[PDB]
This record gives C-alpha cells, sequence and structure tokens, in this order.
C-alpha cells in the first residue's frame, strides 16, 4: 500500500498482501517469512490495547460529572471483588490457559475450529490464522479486506495510546484524563515540557 | 544481613562527619573567596549528598559503617544488582549482536579482511539500531542462530 | 576527498569511539555522581 | 532377646531359599565373573572353589547360607540395637 | 501430532509421550505394566483415605501417627507382616511370560469372568485405566494438599465453606 518514508523504499518482505503494509521494518526483525507469520499474529493480539485502552479511558470520562462512582484504573486493585483478588487470578489464569494454547495450535495448524465436549453439534467453519469467523463474528460481517487494515491501524494507535497512558501517568501523578484535562486548562503552558 | 540500615547506623553516620571535617581542615589555609576554597566546599556538599542519598535508597551498611550490597534477588534491593544487571546485559547483548551482524554482512564477496581493519562502511547500511531489539535474537535462535558444522 | 574519510576509518576510529564513549560516561557521572545503585 | 535374631535370620534363610532364590541365581548367570583379556583365572591362578560350592542339596550352596544369614543377623542386630 | 508408536489401539492410548519415553518398544510394554500397578494401588487407596476420614479419624496422616508413639498391634509386628508377605506376592508376579500375563492375569483373578467377553474385556480395560489415572492424579492432589497437614475431606469442607478462600501460590 503506502510507504512510511518516500525514499528508502519498502522491503521485499512487505509485499502489500498483508493488511496494514507500509514498508516499515527498518531494523529487519520480520525478514524471515516464518518470522512474519508470527509477528503478524502478535500485532493483532497486542493491538486488539484497543479493548483495554478504551477500557481505562472511557470509564474514567464516564465518571466525569458524577454519573458513576468507580475508582481510577490505577486504583482498581481492591476491593473490586466479591471473592477477593487472589481468587480471580487463578480463575483468569487456568482458563485463559486453555484458550491461549488452543489459539496456539491454529498458528501452526488450523486447526481446532471444532467444538469439543459437545455431544452432537457444529464446529467453527473458517480459514485464516489471525481471524476466525463463527460466533466470533455472529453478525457474520465482511471479512474484507480493508477493515482488516482498519483493524490494524486502529490497534496500532491504541498501542501508542497505551504507551502514552502509562508514561504520562508517571510524572502527571494522576489520571490519564485529569491529565488530559489539566492540559486543557488553557494550554500553551500545559505541556510535557513542564515535566 | 546482621547489618542495620545506613539510617540507624552510628558508624556510617560517624564516617560522614569524619570525612567532612578533614576537608574543612584544608580550607582554613586558603582564605574563603579563593579558588581552592570552593573546590573544597564543592567536594563537601557532594560528600554530604552521597551520604544522604545512600540512606534514602536503603543500603544496609555493615558494622564497619559502609554500605553492603544484597544480590540474593530480594525485591527490597533489586536496584543494587538486578536492575543494573538487566541494563548491562542489554547493552552487552546489543554490542554483541551489532558486532556479529557486521562480520556476517561482510563475508559475502569483497575482501572480507579489508572491512575488518578499515570499516569505511559505517554501521554498514544501518546496523547499529538493529541492537535496539537484539533480544529478538531469541527468534533467530529457533532458526539459525548457530551453525551446524560442528556438533549440535 | 574520499581519502580523508577512510583515513578516519582505521583504528583511529577506536580512539574517536572511546573518546566519545568516555565523554558520555564522564558527563553521566557529572549529572549523577557517586552512583552505587539504580533507584527508579 | 536372642529370639529376634533367629526370627530374622530365619526369615531371611526362608526368603533366599524359596522366595528370592531364582532371581539371585538368574542375575549371577548374566553377570560374572572377571575380564582381561577375558575370564580371569587364566593367570592369577585363583580360581574357584567348586567343592564348597558343591551342595548335595536340591539347590542352596553353603555360601548361600553364610551369605543369606549374615544379612539376617545384621538386620537382627539392627533392630535389637535400635530399641535401646 | 501423534507419535509414531502410539497407535491408539492400546488401552488408554491418547497420544501422550512428550519426551518420547516409550519410543523403545520392549520398555513401552514395561511402562504399560508399570502403569496399571501404580494405578491399581492408588485406586485402592483413595477410598482408603477418604472413607475413614468420613467416619471420623483426623485424616490419613493422623491415621498413621499411632505407630510413631490385637492382633500384632505393634509397628514391629506389622512391619514384618507387611514385609514378608508383600514380598511373597510380588517377586512371584514377575513371571515375565506374556507381558505379566498380558498384564492382565485373569484366571482366578477374574472369578466373575469379565475377561471371557471379547469387546467387553477391551472396554473394561480402557475404563480401568482412565479411572486409575484419575486416582493417581487425586493422590497427588491429596499429597500436595496434605502437605499443609490438615484434611483431605476437611479441605473440601473449607472451600465448600467459601469460594472466597484463595490459593494465590507462587503461584
Ligand atoms: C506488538 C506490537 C506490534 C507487532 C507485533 C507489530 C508487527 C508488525 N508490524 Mg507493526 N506497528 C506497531 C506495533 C506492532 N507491529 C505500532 C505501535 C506502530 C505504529 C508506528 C506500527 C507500525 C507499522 C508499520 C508502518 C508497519 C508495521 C509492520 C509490521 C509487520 C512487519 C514488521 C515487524 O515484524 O514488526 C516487529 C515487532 C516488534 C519490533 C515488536 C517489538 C518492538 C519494540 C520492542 C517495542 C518498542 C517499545 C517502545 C518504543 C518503548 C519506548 C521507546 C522510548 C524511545 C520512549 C509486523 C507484522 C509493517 C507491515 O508491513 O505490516 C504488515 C509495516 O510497514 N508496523
Ligand atoms: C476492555 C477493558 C474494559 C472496558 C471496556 C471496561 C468498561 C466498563 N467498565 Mg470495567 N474494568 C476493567 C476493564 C474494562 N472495563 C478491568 C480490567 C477491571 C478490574 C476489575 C474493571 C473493573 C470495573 C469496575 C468495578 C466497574 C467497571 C465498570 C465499567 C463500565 C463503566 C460504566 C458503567 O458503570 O456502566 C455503563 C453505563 C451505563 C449502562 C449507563 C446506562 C444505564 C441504563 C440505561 C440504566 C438506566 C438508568 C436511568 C434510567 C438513567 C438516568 C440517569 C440520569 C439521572 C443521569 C464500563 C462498561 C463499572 C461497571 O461495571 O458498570 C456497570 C464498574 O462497576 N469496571
Ligand atoms: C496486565 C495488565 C496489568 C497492568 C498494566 C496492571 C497495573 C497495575 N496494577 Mg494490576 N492486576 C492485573 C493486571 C494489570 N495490572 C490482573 C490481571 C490482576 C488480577 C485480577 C491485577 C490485580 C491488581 C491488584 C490487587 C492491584 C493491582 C495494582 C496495579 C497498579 C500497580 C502499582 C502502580 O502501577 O503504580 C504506578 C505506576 C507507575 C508509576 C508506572 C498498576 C497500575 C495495584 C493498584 O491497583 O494500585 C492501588 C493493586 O492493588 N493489580
Ligand atoms: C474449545 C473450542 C471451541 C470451538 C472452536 C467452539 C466453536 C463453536 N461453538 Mg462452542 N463451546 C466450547 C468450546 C468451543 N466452541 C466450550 C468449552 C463450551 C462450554 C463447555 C461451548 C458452548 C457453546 C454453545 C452453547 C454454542 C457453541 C457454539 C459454537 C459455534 C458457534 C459459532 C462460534 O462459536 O463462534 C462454533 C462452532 C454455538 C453452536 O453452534 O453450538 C454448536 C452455540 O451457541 N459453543
Ligand atoms: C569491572 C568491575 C567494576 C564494576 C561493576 C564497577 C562499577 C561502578 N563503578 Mg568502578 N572501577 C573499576 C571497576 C568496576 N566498577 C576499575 C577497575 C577502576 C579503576 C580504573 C574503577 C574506578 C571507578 C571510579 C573513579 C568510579 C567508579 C564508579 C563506579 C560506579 C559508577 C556507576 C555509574 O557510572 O553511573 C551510571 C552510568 C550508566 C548508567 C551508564 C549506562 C548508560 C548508557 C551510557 C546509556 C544507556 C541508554 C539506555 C559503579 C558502581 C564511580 C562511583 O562513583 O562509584 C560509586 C566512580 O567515581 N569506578
Ligand atoms: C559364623 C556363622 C554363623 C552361624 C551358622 C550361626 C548360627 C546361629 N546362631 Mg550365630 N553368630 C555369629 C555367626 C554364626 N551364627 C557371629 C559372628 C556372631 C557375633 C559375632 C553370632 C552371634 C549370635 C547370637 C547372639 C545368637 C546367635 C544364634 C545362632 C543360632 C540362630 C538360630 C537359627 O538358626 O535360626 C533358625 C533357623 C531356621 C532354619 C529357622 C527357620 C525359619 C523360621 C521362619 C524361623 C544359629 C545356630 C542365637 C542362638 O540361639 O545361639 C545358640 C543367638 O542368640 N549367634
Ligand atoms: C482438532 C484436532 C486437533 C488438531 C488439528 C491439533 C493440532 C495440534 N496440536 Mg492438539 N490435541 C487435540 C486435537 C488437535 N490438535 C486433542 C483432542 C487433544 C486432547 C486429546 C490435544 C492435545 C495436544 C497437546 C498437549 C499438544 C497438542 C499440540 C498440537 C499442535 C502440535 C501437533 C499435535 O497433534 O498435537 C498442533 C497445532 C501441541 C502443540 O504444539 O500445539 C500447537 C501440544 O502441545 N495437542
Ligand atoms: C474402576 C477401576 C477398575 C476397572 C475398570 C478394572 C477392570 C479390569 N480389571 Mg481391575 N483392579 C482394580 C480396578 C479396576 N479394574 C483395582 C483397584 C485392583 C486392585 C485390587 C484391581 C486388580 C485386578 C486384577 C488382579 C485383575 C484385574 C483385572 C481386570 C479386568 C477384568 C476384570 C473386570 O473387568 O472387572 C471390573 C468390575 C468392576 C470395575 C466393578 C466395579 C465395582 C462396582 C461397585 C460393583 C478388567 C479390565 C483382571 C485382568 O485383567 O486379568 C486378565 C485381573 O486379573 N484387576
Ligand atoms: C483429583 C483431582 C483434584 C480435585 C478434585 C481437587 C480439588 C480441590 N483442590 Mg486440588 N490439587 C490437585 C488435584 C485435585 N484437587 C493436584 C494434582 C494438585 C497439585 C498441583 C492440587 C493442589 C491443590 C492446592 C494447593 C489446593 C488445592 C485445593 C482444592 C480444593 C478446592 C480449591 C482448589 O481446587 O483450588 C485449585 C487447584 C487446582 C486447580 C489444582 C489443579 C487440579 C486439577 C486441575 C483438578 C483435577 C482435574 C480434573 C479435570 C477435575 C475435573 C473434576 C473431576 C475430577 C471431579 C478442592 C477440594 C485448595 C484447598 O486446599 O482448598 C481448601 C488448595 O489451595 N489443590
Ligand atoms: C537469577 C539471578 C542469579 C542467578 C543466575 C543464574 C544462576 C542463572 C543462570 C544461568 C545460566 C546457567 C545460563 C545459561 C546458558 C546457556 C547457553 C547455552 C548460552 C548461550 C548463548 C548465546 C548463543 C549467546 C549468543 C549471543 C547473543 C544472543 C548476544 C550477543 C552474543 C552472541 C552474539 C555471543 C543470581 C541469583 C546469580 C543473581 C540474581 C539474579
Ligand atoms: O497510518 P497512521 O498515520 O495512522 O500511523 C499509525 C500511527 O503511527 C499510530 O498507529
Amino acid at each position: 500500500k503506502g510507504e512510511w518514508l518516500p525514499g528508502l523504499a519498502s522491503p521485499g518482505y512487505l509485499t502489500g498482501s498483508l493488511p496494514g503494509d507500509n514498508g516499515f521494518d527498518p531494523l529487519g526483525l520480520a525478514e524471515d517469512p516464518e518470522n512474519l507469520r508470527w509477528f503478524v499474529q502478535a500485532e493483532l493480539v497486542n493491538g486488539r490495547a484497543m479493548l483495554g485502552v478504551a477500557g481505562m479511558l472511557l470509564p474514567e470520562v464516564f465518571t466525569s460529572i458524577g454519573i458513576i462512582n468507580v475508582p481510577k484504573w490505577y486504583d482498581a486493585g481492591k476491593e473490586e471483588y466479591f471473592a477477593s483478588s487472589s481468587t480471580l487470578f487463578v480463575i483468569e489464569f487456568i482458563l485463559f490457559h486453555y484458550v491461549e494454547i488452543r489459539r496456539w495450535q491454529d498458528i501452526k495448524n488450523p486447526g481446532s475450529v471444532n467444538q469439543d465436549p459437545i455431544f452432537k453439534q457444529y464446529s467453527l467453519p473458517a480459514g485464516e490464522v489471525g481471524y476466525p469467523g463463527g460466533i466470533f463474528n455472529p453478525l457474520n460481517f465482511a471479512p474484507t479486506l480493508e477493515a482488516k487494515e482498519k483493524e490494524i491501524a486502529n490497534g496500532r494507535l491504541a498501542m501508542l495510546a497505551f504507551l502514552g497512558f502509562i508514561i504520562q501517568h508517571n510524572v502527571t501523578g494522576k489520571g490519564p484524563f485529569d491529565n488530559l484535562l489539566q492540559h486543557i486548562s488553557d494550554p500553551w503552558h500545559n505541556t510535557i515540557v513542564q515535566t | 544481613s546482621g547489618l542495620t540500615p545506613c539510617k540507624e547506623s552510628k558508624q556510617f553516620a560517624k564516617r560522614e562527619k569524619q570525612s567532612i571535617k578533614k576537608l574543612e581542615s584544608s580550607l582554613k589555609i586558603y582564605a574563603a573567596d579563593s579558588a581552592p576554597a570552593l573546590a573544597i566546599n564543592a567536594t563537601i556538599e557532594k560528600t554530604k549528598r552521597r551520604f544522604d542519598n545512600y540512606a534514602k535508597q536503603g543500603l544496609l551498611c555493615g558494622a564497619d559503617g559502609l554500605p553492603h550490597l544484597i544480590v540474593s534477588g530480594d525485591q527490597r534491593h533489586w536496584g543494587e544488582f538486578i536492575t543494573p544487571g538487566i541494563l548491562f546485559l542489554y547493552i552487552a547483548g546489543w554490542i554483541g549482536w551489532v558486532g556479529r551482524s557486521y562480520l556476517i554482512a561482510i563475508r559475502d564477496e569483497k575482501k572480507p579482511t579489508q572491512k575488518e581493519i578499515i570499516i569505511d562502511v559505517p554501521l554498514a547500511s544501518r546496523l547499529v539500531f538493529r541492537g535496539f531489539s537484539w533480544p529478538i535474537a531469541a527468534y533467530r535462535e529457533l532458526l539459525n542462530g548457530e551453525l551446524v558444522a560442528k556438533d549440535v | 576527498r574520499d581519502l580523508k574519510t577512510y583515513l578516519s576509518v582505521a583504528p583511529v576510529a577506536s580512539t574517536l569511539w572511546f573518546a566519545a564513549l568516555a565523554g558520555l560516561l564522564i558527563e553521566i557521572n557529572r549529572l549523577f555522581p557517586d552512583a552505587l545503585t539504580f533507584p527508579f | 532377646p536372642s529370639l529376634v535374631i533367629s526370627l530374622s535370620t530365619g526369615l531371611s534363610l526362608f526368603l533366599g531359599r524359596f522366595v528370592f532364590f531364582n532371581f539371585q541365581r538368574e542375575n549371577v548367570a548374566k553377570q560374572v565373573p572377571e575380564q582381561n583379556g577375558k575370564g580371569t583365572h587364566f593367570d592369577a591362578g585363583d580360581e574357584r572353589a567348586k567343592e564348597y560350592a558343591g551342595l548335595l542339596k536340591s539347590a542352596a550352596a553353603i555360601v548361600d547360607v553364610l551369605a543369606w544369614g549374615s544379612i539376617g543377623h545384621i538386620v537382627a542386630y539392627y533392630l535389637a540395637l535400635t530399641t535401646s | 501430532p501423534r507419535p509414531s508408536y502410539l497407535d491408539g489401539s492400546a488401552p488408554g492410548d491418547f497420544g501422550f509421550d512428550p519426551l518420547r519415553l516409550g519410543e523403545v518398544p520392549e520398555n513401552l510394554e514395561r511402562f504399560k505394566e508399570s502403569e496399571l500397578i501404580h494405578c491399581r494401588w492408588a485406586m485402592l487407596a483413595v477410598p482408603g483415605i477418604l472413607v475413614p476420614e468420613a467416619l471420623g479419624l483426623g485424616n490419613w496422616v493422623k491415621a498413621q501417627e499411632w505407630a510413631a508413639l490385637v492382633p500384632w498391634g505393634t509397628l514391629p509386628t506389622i512391619l514384618v507382616i507387611e514385609f514378608l508377605s508383600i514380598a511373597f506376592v510380588e517377586h512371584q508376579r514377575s513371571m515375565e511370560k506374556d507381558p505379566e500375563k498380558k498384564k492382565y492375569p485373569g484366571g482366578a483373578f477374574d472369578p466373575l469372568g469379565y475377561s471371557k467377553d471379547p469387546k467387553k474385556f477391551h472396554e473394561y480395560k480402557i475404563k480401568e485405566v482412565k479411572n486409575g489415572r484419575l486416582a493417581l492424579l487425586a493422590f497427588v492432589g491429596i499429597c500436595v494438599q496434605q502437605s499443609a497437614y490438615p484434611g483431605t475431606g476437611p479441605l473440601e469442607n473449607l472451600a465448600t465453606h467459601l469460594a472466597d478462600p484463595w490459593h494465590n501460590n507462587i503461584g
């Protein structure tokens, strides 16, 4: 597709077949095709940030006027539990454990599309490692093609967005949104330059 | 860890006072307003400062009155070895990975030794930053980080 | 003028590199002297 | 009491003779006895020892007797010593 | 995928040997025999440690403290009996003719004749293992749990009491 810099030029590995291709691999990590197929998966799973960054941002701005009285994202350690914290990790771990390995196989051989315990029923019908249709897409949207590039691009910004959140928190000692609104206190003086 | 922290230390505290008095003894012969004066006083504030900082960051200090580092891995004292250690290996690998990447690029064609004594090839095309992500050499390991000529 | 560059690309490179490295290290020590640990 | 000795020495003899006898002998066949060169005895003129090994009994040599019993006594003393 | 030797026809064979432990055939038959026995002792035992606890006996651990401090109610007495006997049986079982009686001795050991059946004998087998592997796992669960020294059952009671108690662990 496009190019991140007009000169220098895209590498041969960056054909454009992949959604979100812009010829940006100055270092050269993804040069071995096996290397890409793995980093392609990592970019999607990391990218899909989005879920979280929106998860730490939006509830912070829903508690803007006093609609909800929930603690900050960096204060939600306790007691956000009807079962205490240490209960939840194990539950989160054990089962995520299960989902993650199954997801793992599809990267090497697709796969595990079928249901399991189920006595007499269907299985996922799909193709492509990074994106599995099925209830994963109950609406049955369009696995196109551009969105696949939309998906990425939004995930990439979210990533940078996360990196922003955590850093900014440090120094700006408080909320990435207070932050956001401390800047708005007529900026032009409210810059990171301050810190 | 029979050591009691540099804060509640009487020896390490005494050692601070001993050092600055000796420095103060020296400025008495130069007359303030003079050069050797600040240099001595600038040395004194640095002395007070380093003693002040060591007590802040923890540092246990033995009976001798000097800080002893703990490298057991204790979370309370990670900054004494692990965190600087992680920083070292990062730079240590980075150098290792950049150097290896160079000799590899040189080998095909040319006179390879020409590039070794003279490197009018700087970072080759752009090899240095490649080290920013050296740890991804773990993925080079699963493929061909090693040659199969001798043993496995 | 190709010649001067190469000239600067022999073991001298090492001196320039180590001079630049020393300068960096010393200046780092000026801003942060008496460093027995990494506390952040 | 001396009784502990005999009971244990007694059981051992029983075991070697009936319960474990086959296994022992089996291992020995697949094992001995010396090599050089090969076979020892060829030089170092010593060298079994067939007679004492000879036993008109349906199996158990005398050596076996000494061998099995000794283990038994050790155990007996082991226990006898131990209680005190 | 599936290892080359693990066909699937074997009783309890689901394709698991990540370290290729049974790649060598004559020892794979050795391990298969070793499995049931480990399985047989264990299955016998778990009930052994649960029912007594159910009747009330401070768990299997306290069950064993008596020796530490009729008929033959003495550690010395019992030990010899446990010893000489468990020796008689076993190191007799060795037979090593037709994989320890095909690993299924049958005969007198099948007084009720479930071995006679063709397919039932095989389905009976796969059932026996799976239950067995289940025990082995349970035993380990019990051991790890008991390593804190309270109760295999009482443990259930404690969790049952509340889902709130948390293991954490290292974790
Ligand atoms: C997990 C995150 C992640 C992953 C796995 C990928 C993976 C990929 N990218 Mg992507 N990218 C990302 C984030 C990511 N990207 C972000 C946030 C941006 C915005 C700049 C981009 C912009 C981008 C462009 C323009 C292109 C790609 C492309 C690619 C593909 C080829 C290059 C490659 O192998 O990447 C290697 C994976 C890594 C290098 C992961 C580790 C990176 C380091 C360790 C993180 C740095 C942290 C941060 C800088 C710390 C602070 C620094 C300090 C100075 C403040 C590959 C699928 C190329 C493509 O063709 O897409 C198909 C393409 O041209 N990416
Ligand atoms: C993907 C990351 C992610 C995302 C997207 C979210 C998103 C959200 N979180 Mg969450 N969270 C996360 C991660 C994330 N979280 C993590 C990792 C933790 C640690 C556990 C938490 C812990 C947490 C807690 C403790 C809570 C949340 C809550 C919420 C919701 C906040 C808004 C709300 O109260 O309900 C949404 C707002 C509405 C539904 C408004 C409409 C209400 C209807 C229409 C009723 C009508 C009432 C009346 C008629 C309206 C008139 C009112 C008028 C007077 C103004 C929001 C969906 C809060 C929540 O659970 O929400 C219920 C809250 O309790 N999170
Ligand atoms: C027979 C299998 C089995 C069963 C039924 C249990 C049951 C229980 N365990 Mg145990 N456990 C097991 C095996 C098992 N465990 C093994 C093999 C280990 C060694 C790692 C442990 C280590 C362990 C610890 C440290 C603790 C328990 C605790 C508990 C109790 C509830 C809390 C809990 O489970 O935390 C979660 C523990 C695990 C998830 C360990 C993994 C065990 C496997 C996944 C369960 C069996 C697998 C199988 C698919 C189960 C399906 C159900 C069916 C078998 C009935 C509950 C009675 C807790 C307790 O003491 O509460 C009072 C406690 O903290 N277990
Ligand atoms: C933790 C810790 C500790 C410990 C440690 C240890 C003990 C460990 C270890 C370790 C080990 C025991 C390791 C090993 C190994 C191995 C091998 C086998 C190797 C390798 C390698 C390679 C291959 C490399 C390569 C490269 C790179 C990658 C970089 C650059 C260089 C080159 C290029 C050279 C202490 C406690 C002390 C301290 C604290 C922390
Ligand atoms: O294509 P862009 O301009 O949205 O580039 C992506 C940003 O650098 C962050 O995702």
